[PDB]
């Protein structure tokens, strides 16, 4: 069987802090 | 919207100046784009290829 | 054989791999460490970011 | 040198002064460091190989 993973999976990439700013 | 040609100007400024603070983070082929990487890590001669 | 000539003779090799990433460190040198002064204009270094 | 040994070093302070000072190495090349300011960093890991 299979399930759609939807926007699931998402993790912090790195050990840095970053806040009100969108990174790519 | 009627107002475009303002904000048009203010977004070209807005632009200019934040292409040039994140060229600050380029290498442009030196081991760290952080001044106080090379300086911490190397020795004069070395360095200031860098 | 011992009695090879010096390019032909065993040497020992240590390659020492440094890597400090977007994390802690867990290796550092001899150096002192000293007291916070916060508020004052001040130079400083945490874990060799001067 | 086809099976060669890493032995991982951590959560330790090192002088490396003990190891470029010694007139017992025959060659000591670094490369994005130098010696004089191994004794003034830091490093998430090391691995001697
Ligand atoms: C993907 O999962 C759905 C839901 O189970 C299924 O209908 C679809 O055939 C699957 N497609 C592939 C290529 O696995």
């Amino acid at each position: 069987a299979y399930t759609n993973s939807f926007t699931r999976g998402v993790y912090y990439p790195d050990k840095v802090f970053r806040s009100s700013v969108l990174h790519s | 919207s009627a107002l475009g040609k303002l904000q048009d100007v203010v977004n070209q400024n807005a632009q200019a100046l934040n292409t040039l603070v994140k060229q600050l983070s380029s290498n442009f082929g030196a081991i760290s784009s952080v001044l106080n990487d090379i300086l911490s890590r190397l020795d004069k001669v070395e360095a200031e290829v860098q | 054989q011992p009695t090879n000539g010096v390019g032909y003779q065993p040497y020992r090799v240590v390659v020492l791999s440094f890597e400090l990433l977007h994390a802690p460190a867990t290796v550092c040198g001899p150096k002192k460490s000293t007291n916070l002064v916060k508020n004052k204009c001040v130079n400083f270094n945490f874990n060799g970011l001067t | 040198v086809y099976a060669w040994n890493r032995k991982r070093i951590s959560n330790c302070v090192a002088d490396y002064s003990v190891l470029y000072n010694s007139a017992s190495f025959s060659t000591f090349k670094c490369y994005g460091v130098s010696p004089t300011k191994l004794n003034d960093l830091c490093f998430t890991n090391v691995y001697a190989d």
